RNA sequence: CGCAAGACGGACCAGAGCGAAAGCAUUUGCCAAGAAUGUUUUCAUUAAUCAAGAACGAAAGUCGGAGGUUCGAAGACGAUCAGAUACCGUCGUAGUUCCGACCAUAAACGAUGCCGACUGGCGAUGCGGCGGCGUUAUUCCCAUGACCCGCCGGGCAGCUUCCGGGAAACCAAAGUCUUUGGGUUCCGGGGGGAGUAUGGUUGCAAAGCUGAAACUUAAAGGAAUUGACGGAAGGGCACCACC
């Protein structure tokens, strides 16, 4: 392409959230007016958007990401729907230091509705506050004790719910939360987080539902 | 590294002497 | 040109990113989904000598031309993502990191959240130079 | 394109710099906001108090 | 430059001082006629600097000691530390309290009867 | 004639420890003699922080540290002057530097 | 140690702090017990490092559970030493 | 944005752990093995060190199958230079990965055989056991986990001292030696010629093991001291140095 100011065949579309958000428009977004064989929203749809909670929720943590797809375009509106979410890479290059133990966990897991997702946790050992040693480390028998509770609480969540209470659940993090509380009668924790979220396969595109998640 | 080229000079020069004197008989 | 037919109040935003090493910078702003590119511009654009293409002179220049063609296309606000190299080698950003970020600035752009995105390996293919290193 | 020119008053004398000791590194202070404060290398001699001339205000310099 | 003052002019005004605190002053113009009289000293210009560094020290024993100069005036306040204090009438004392270890250690010794007891805390402070 | 009596490495009690590739030059070492250093500083210099606050949207905001860990072998320490030569006593001293 | 202490004389604590083996003369540090349970009162002898899971005469399930030192009594009436 | 293939397990990672040594770091399961500790269990001298003989043994290399992402001997080119068959750059064969046979070497190092006894002090650290006032978690106590204060085995190490030793550097062993003897295996005899010639033996080959003499020579070597010197580092100086 040599176009003289392509810039003159272009329409703005805005952006819409899914109706859990406090905040729900996302912004605007390109693509050129439509052609013989190339329509427009066929341009506009599987567009992938990541966004910082702070600017979905009104009173959240900056540091969690979530990414959204659009699956339709109404009018000049395209509207989205959730495909994960992660951590930002200073917060956890700031969670590991030397002198304790990291432990990991991972899970496969369907809604009551046809999603296949795949969720990561991560936690860490506690110095208590009389301690006058250098090192917190568990020995390898309590962190195998703590990695199977990690993914006996993270199925549990997830194997029962859709993916609007699955969401739920992940914006203020009660996941981690009660697995924090859970596992001070093993060795005590102090940072833990599922800290990111896959999807592997999803059902068919159900308008019904797309728009039960938007009115 | 002297002594090991020293030592690899010794071994084509064998190598060679080997190879003369087993031809004669 | 024409931006967003809304123009008063609030901002129109854009993600910029910016990979700066050794050798070169590159400055390019696109849509919020990454998928559209607004316009791109880099070190050896503004300089005629390769030694100068890294310096903190060539990345101001680069980042001026960038963001007058977003205030003529209508965008206000930029997200930054800024990248070194990154896999095998150094990951630290190069000399013209610091001097496009403030550029970009000075000349109007409001500024949102700012990240690091350098592409890092839990373990790697075998690095270049042999056992004894590049020597010197 | 083009850029205006800007003056600036010299408030301290931070040291020598060159390979033969050839210029003098300075802190400056602008006329037009007086919270806006930077750091210059100047070629002649240079006494605390005197008014500089830039032909460009955005660049800035560390031990050349 | 360079204005130091060599070993030669630092040691004769100390020994000066030692022994003609009682004629000297801030004036340098006068302190440059007594040590004209009080010493022999070779030449006009070592006379001058000699002069000026009893002036800069007569300036520094007025306000406390200088280690390698001592005068009666400041040996007999130095003798009114010395000696005893004007600050109690008796000494401080002795009804002090015990600790239960201690109070343990007088009853093997066949002492106590006089000082109250507290304990400490349950578990060593860390 | 032994220069030092850990032989310039930390390996006591073990016979093998894997290598690690330098971040200046590639060349191949122990990772237990490996000169070590961790670097945490923010991505916007001290000068640069007034003018970036001012055109920032957010009423409140604080600016992201990076976060990298180096690792050289003793000719780049010596050549790049992490590490100086030092009195045959004064080798002995273990503790870092002072703040 | 100082220059002059006598080794025929060691005062109880200090024979009482070393190892089993390492005594002037040989003393074991086990001992022998005498237990009892609820519901059924028949007494019986157990030994302190006991290796068996002991079943009482009074045919309760577990009257001690075995461990790497002293073994662990189910919460029985009396862990009282025999004297000799 | 999405797909495919082969290699590798960062940060946590330490004078920390395990193994006869070579060596050993994603998750979960299965198979056989092991040190230390606890013990008022059992046999009752069954032990220590070893010609002959035997198992394992980094990387590179050889033979027969499969795979081939990254890196890269030989090779083709661009630079640098007096030349540059090199150091620096672009490309690339064998190899680098897996399976089945060979090979037996290394600064294979603590440059320091194994077993047993005795001779100073101090603070930490990993494992098992013993005792104790509090804080914290689960259920409401009890028991048990994370922390805190001591003691005992045996482990990888550290600091200190006129134990004592040594040519010294240094060493709690490299000590208990002219005041010379606890047991036992291998092995050195001034520097070169030389790990060479010749015979034997093992191997597909490369090569491994065993191994001389004629002749030649006044020193070769170890630890430490004072200078001089460095394309080593840190302070300071000079218009016979520079701006």
């Amino acid at each position: 392409k040599k176009v003289v100011d392509p810039f003159s065949k272009k329409d703005w579309y805005d952006v819409k959230a899914p109706a859990m958000f406090n905040i729900r428009n996302i912004g605007k977004t390109l693509v050129t007016r439509t052609q013989g064989t190339k329509i427009a929203s066929d341009g506009l749809k599987g567009r992938v958007f990541e966004v910082s909670l702070a600017d979905l929720q009104n009173d959240e943590v900056a540091f969690r990401k979530f990414k959204l797809i659009t699956e339709d375009v109404q009018g000049k509106n395209c509207l989205t729907n959730f495909h994960g979410m992660d951590l930002t890479r200073d917060k956890m290059c700031s969670m590991v230091k030397k002198w304790q133990t990291m432990i990991e966990a991972h899970v496969d897991v369907k809604t009551t509705d046809g999603y296949l997702l795949h969720l990561f946790c991560v936690g860490f050992t506690k110095k208590c506050n009389n301690q006058i040693r250098k090192t917190s480390y568990a020995q390898h028998q309590q962190v195998r004790q703590i990695r199977k509770k990690m993914m006996e609480i993270m199925t549990r969540e997830v194997q029962t719910n859709d993916l609007k209470e699955v969401v739920n659940k992940l914006i203020p993090d009660s996941i981690g939360k009660d697995i924090e509380k859970a596992c001070q009668s093993i060795y005590p924790l102090h940072d833990v987080f599922v800290r990111k979220v896959k999807m592997l396969k999803k059902p068919k595109f159900e308008l019904g539902k797309l728009m039960e998640l938007h009115g | 590294m002297r002594a090991k080229w020293r030592k690899k000079r010794m071994r084509r020069l064998k190598r060679k002497r080997r190879k003369m004197r087993q031809r004669s008989k | 040109s024409l931006g967003p037919q809304v123009a008063e109040g609030e901002n129109v935003f854009g993600v910029c990113h910016i990979f700066a090493s050794f050798n070169d910078t590159f400055v390019h702003v696109t849509d919020l989904s990454g998928k559209e590119t607004i316009c791109r511009v880099t070190g050896g654009m503004k300089v005629k000598a390769d030694r100068d293409e890294s310096s903190p002179y060539a990345a101001m220049l680069a980042a001026q031309d960038v963001a007058q063609r977003c205030k003529e296309l209508g965008i206000t606000a930029l997200h930054i993502k800024l990248r070194a190299t990154g896999g095998n080698r150094t990951k630290t950003p190069g000399p013209g990191a610091q001097s496009a970020l403030r550029a970009l600035a000075r000349s109007g752009m409001k500024i949102g959240r700012i990240e690091d995105v350098t592409p890092i390996p839990s373990d790697s293919t075998r690095r270049k130079g042999g056992r004894r290193g590049r020597r010197l | 394109r083009v850029q205006p020119i800007k003056l600036a008053r010299v408030t301290k004398v931070l040291g020598r710099t060159g390979s033969q000791g050839q210029c003098t590194q300075v802190r400056v202070e602008f006329m037009d906001d007086t919270s806006r404060s930077i750091i210059r290398n100047v070629k002649g001699p240079v006494r605390e108090g005197d008014v500089l001339t830039l032909l460009e205000s955005e660049r800035e310099a560390r031990r050349l | 430059m360079g204005r130091v003052r060599t070993k030669t002019v630092k040691k004769a005004a100390r020994v000066i001082i030692e022994k003609y605190y009682t004629r000297l002053g801030n004036d340098f113009h006068t302190n440059k006629r007594v040590c004209e009289e009080i010493a022999i000293i070779p030449s006009k210009k070592l006379r001058n600097k000699i002069a000026g560094y009893v002036t800069h020290l007569m300036k520094r024993i007025q306000r406390g000691p200088v280690r390698g100069i001592s005068i009666k005036l400041q040996e007999e306040e130095r003798e009114r530390r010395d000696n005893y204090v004007p600050e109690v009438s008796a000494l401080d004392q002795e009804i002090i309290e015990v600790d239960p270890d201690t109070k343990e250690m007088l009853k093997l010794l066949d002492f106590g009867s006089l000082s109250n007891l507290q304990v400490t805390q349950p578990t060593v402070g860390m | 004639t032994k220069k030092r009596r850990n032989n310039g490495r930390a390996k006591k009690g073990r016979g093998h420890v894997q290598p690690i590739r330098c971040t200046n030059c590639a060349c191949c070492v122990p990772k237990d003699k490996a000169i070590k250093k961790f670097v945490i500083r923010n991505i916007v210099e001290a000068a640069a922080v007034r003018d970036i606050s001012e055109v920032s949207v957010f009423d409140a905001y604080v600016l992201p540290k990076l976060y990298v860990k180096l690792h050289y072998c003793v000719s780049c320490a010596i050549h790049s002057k992490v590490v100086r030569n030092r009195s045959r006593e004064a080798r002995k001293d273990r503790t870092p530097p002072p703040r | 140690m100082p220059l002059a202490k006598d080794l025929l004389h060691p005062s109880p604590e200090e024979e009482k702090r070393k190892h089993k083996k390492k005594r002037l003369v040989q003393s074991p540090n086990s001992y022998f017990m005498d237990v009892k349970c609820p519901g059924c009162y028949k007494i019986t002898t157990v030994f302190s490092h006991a290796q068996t899971v002991v079943l009482c005469v009074g045919c309760s399930t577990v009257l001690c559970q075995p461990t790497g030192g002293k073994a662990r009594l189910t919460e029985g009436c009396s862990f009282r030493r025999k004297q000799h």
